RNA sequence: GUAGAAACUGCGAACGGCUCAUUAAAACAGUUAUAGUCUACUUGACAUUUAUAAGGAUAACUACGGAAAAGCUGUAGCUAAUACUUGCAUUAUCCUUUUGGAUAAGUAUUUGUUAGAAGGAAUUAUAACAAAGAAGUAACACGUAAAGUGUGUAUCAAUCGAGUUUCUGACCUAUCAGCUUUUGAUGUUAGGGUAUUGGCCUAACAUGGCUAUGACGGGUAACGGGGAAUUAGAGUUCGAUUCCGGAGAGGGAGCCUGAGAAAUAGCUACCACAUCUAAGGAAGGCAGCAGGCGCGUAAAUUACCCAAUUCUAAAGAAGAGAGGUAGUGACAAGAAAUA
């Protein structure tokens, strides 16, 4: 399962303790590869111990198969991916697990209980 | 109808309810305020005084003092008035309410004790409840326990272990601040004249 | 009611903002401060339109909420902070440090400089005004007071702060020698010597530029920033230099590569 | 210490979103003025006539209640606050001349008499003398370099804006030719009012002002502009609707708070509708998002989310039918099978 993993526009963000880049995977003639296959992938040619403290998106496989372009951050630590990922993204990660979805109900039950209408 | 009385000293009320209109026919035609015998009312309550302090007519509209009249009236409502709770800031509503005259009316009452009875009453002039929470200003503190200038009364906390925080100290941090922002006006005042005259000599 | 509007829709900011129509219904309203809106950048596109450090908008917030970023050696956590016509930009962790400048286009690029060079900012004052017991006061283009100011400078003169003291280091006047920076116009971003000014009472003064070219350039006096005297700008400029190019050649300059 | 239900206090709710009824020199557009004004947040300057820290009084809370009902609230008792209210150094100038003595003390604003960096022009900035004089100059909170921030505050300036304002520009109609002027019409003088100028209003006075270059009227199935369709060129027709400006929240009128509202998911009243009621009384405003009736030739889901854009906040962390995402969708638009 090889490819070649085409990283452009890199440039470091110690403001966020991140790096920035784009990725091309140059896989032709195959279907498109695995979001872990290219974390391993990028972790050995970044020399990095790990495999999550980097974190992947916006994966589109173009037209005609044998190419993708996403994005791609690393991080300092995984102290700086909890600090500057939101929920959603450290979901997609698994670094946490979901936060019950209740949703626009709170916003009903937020005024039904108007203030001193309910003493607690 | 179930008239409440209460005693401030004691901090402490209690409620009777009755349905004579003879026994509180005294308390009729009184405006808000009248002290009256309420000797009627019971054989226990001889001897007794009740202040009238407010009510509620039949359809629980409550009694406002300035007004005059034994039935309902309608008026505006400001933000300083005393029966109105404003929506928001400014927000005058205009509002049912009941006159301080009192009459056959009321369906609840509001009284207070003046001047002592010649009876006890259980849970009225027998026991008292205190402050339910002690004073929070280091002034009242001071005050309460007369001790002056001397120490500090962090140690002198009124507790249910947990104690309150005193507002109005003498904290090193609070004497510290004012230091600092007396060093700030001397700064100020040191930089301000040297630029002002070094302003002088580029001057020619 | 009718009070302060709040918000601004994407296509009604400023053309050289660069906020692309579908990438949302609003635009960053800058808070009000130093500049005008129209003349200014706020910091959530300095750091995430030009130099895309961040993201989103929260990304802006995140970078604002450690006190890294400062513009004119203070610290600044307002995301809709007006940047302005030129002034110095420190990002701290990543060490640099940048002047708003105008491209010879008219859009405000961070022009990257040095630590040394980042001490110096030039104001172009606007008002000269006396106040309680004769001391003189210059409100400049960037919006500070400074006062006791030399009694030589005028009204359209330049002077030199020193960010960390906000002290006038030297003033530079408007001779016809002085070269000048546009602000506004059509010609907003080029930089030349000043043929003339054409001074009409009561109306708009208008004042003639000289490119590095000879080319000349018309403007209204209100739109011109003394950048140096005749010998050399008082700051590094973009690499443009603040040279307008034809457009008919710098395809030519396009094409060769 | 970590937090913290409630509540008081602070800020916002005047933005946004919707609609186009009104409106014909009005609104709007370009172009000026504000030397005729106001301006919160933000930014820069920077201040004057118990003190090792001052006062009562209130919410929350506790007990007793009233009413069918409501974002109703009575009485009694406590308690704080950056709520409300009192209130504690000093500087400058003259000289023998680093140094010694001497002299003086109100920020805006208002009145009178004066001198006078800039603007195009000053009764400008400013300065002197004589009277008044607001409001303030911290009795407030948390902690960064191997002193800092927050909150609050007088004035000036900047900024985000606003209100007025100059010049020029609009469709049809004369089977609308004279209009306006007691009832302000045009102007002068004085004042009141305003944030400021102004018949804006009042008193006196004069008889003015506009008009065939179309006044005054009437119509518009008329919000204006950026723009749209059709264009060889001229033109003609359209623009409720992404943006800007205006106006409105069933129709009128009035008003509180506030920097900012004649606000309407603020209040007060009338008119028209209309809900609950125990019949005493309460509460209402979808031309916000969905959705319903009606109307009609004529127009979608009572969906999901704050992930993006951006706003408010005590400002990372909460909210947002703003907004985005999907649903319905032969309104339009593009590519493109049925070999």
């Amino acid at each position: 399962d090889q490819f070649t993993i085409r990283v452009k526009k890199y440039m470091s963000n110690p403001l966020l303790r991140r790096k920035q880049f784009a990725l091309e995977i140059l896989h032709p003639n195959k279907g498109s590869v695995a979001k872990k296959e290219v974390k391993e992938r990028l972790a050995k040619m970044y020399k990095l111990n790990n495999v999550n403290t980097i974190v992947l998106f916006g994966f589109k496989t173009l037209f005609g198969g044998g190419r993708t372009k996403g994005f791609g951050l690393i991080y300092k630590n995984v102290d700086a991916v909890k600090k500057f990922e939101k929920k959603y993204r450290l979901v997609r990660e698994g670094l946490i697990d979901k936060e019950t979805k209740a949703g626009r109900r709170a916003s009903k039950e937020l005024k039904n209980r108007r203030k001193k209408v309910r003493g607690t | 109808m179930k008239l409440n009385i209460s005693n401030p000293l004691n901090n402490v009320q209690k409620s009777i309810e009755i349905d004579d209109e003879k026994k509180l026919l005294p308390f009729m035609e009184k405006r808000i305020g009248n002290a009256v015998p309420g000797d009627s009312i019971g054989e226990e309550f001889t001897g007794y005084v009740f202040r009238i302090t407010g009510g509620n007519d039949k359809q629980g509209f409550p009694m406002i003092q300035g007004v005059l009249t034994n039935n309902r009236v309608r008026l505006l409502f400001k933000k300083g008035m005393k029966c109105y709770r404003p929506r928001k800031k400014g927000e005058r509503k205009r509002k049912s309410v009941r006159g301080c005259i009192v009459g056959q009316d009321l369906s609840a009452l509001n009284l207070t004790l003046v001047k002592k009875g010649v009876n006890e009453i259980p849970g009225l002039t027998d026991k008292a409840v205190g402050k339910k929470l002690g004073p929070k200003r280091a002034s009242k503190i001071r005050k309460l326990f007369n001790l002056d200038k001397s120490d500090d009364v962090r140690k002198y906390v009124i507790g249910r272990f947990i104690k309150p925080k005193i507002q109005r100290l003498v904290t090193e941090k609070r004497l510290l601040r004012k230091r600092n922002l007396l060093q700030a006006k001397e700064k100020r005042r040191l930089e301000k004249k040297q630029q002002l005259k070094e302003y002088k000599q580029l001057l020619n | 009611g009718k009070g302060i509007k709040k918000h601004l829709k994407r296509v009604n900011a400023p053309s050289h903002w660069m906020l692309n129509k579908m990438g949302g219904q609003y635009a960053p309203k800058t808070s009000s401060g130093p500049h005008k809106l129209l003349e200014s950048i706020p910091l959530v596109i300095l750091l995430r339109n030009r130099l895309k450090y961040a993201l989103t908008f929260d990304e802006v917030k995140m970078i604002l909420i450690q006190k890294i970023v400062k513009v004119d050696n203070k610290v600044r956590t307002d995301c809709t902070f007006p940047v302005g016509l030129m002034d110095v930009i420190h990002i701290t962790k990543s060490n640099e440090y940048f002047r708003l400048l105008y491209d010879i286009k008219g859009r405000f690029v961070p022009h990257r400089i040095t630590n040394e060079e980042s001490k110096y900012k030039l104001c172009k004052v606007k008002k000269i005004l006396l106040r309680k017991g004769r001391l003189s006061i210059a409100v400049t283009h960037d919006g500070r007071s400074i006062p006791y100011i030399h009694p030589d400078v005028k009204v359209n003169d330049t002077v030199r702060l020193d960010l960390e003291t906000g002290k006038v280091l030297e003033h530079l006047k408007f001779q016809v020698g002085s070269l000048v920076m546009v602000t506004a116009g059509h010609s907003v971003g080029r930089v030349g010597v000043i043929s003339s000014i054409d001074k009409n009472m009561g109306t708009y003064d208008i004042i003639h530029v000289k490119d590095s070219r000879n080319k000349v350039f018309a403007t209204r006096l209100s739109n011109v920033f003394v950048i140096g005297d005749n010998t050399k700008p008082y700051i590094s400029l973009p690499r443009e230099k603040g040279i307008k190019l034809d457009i008919i050649e710098e395809r030519r300059n396009r094409l060769k590569a």
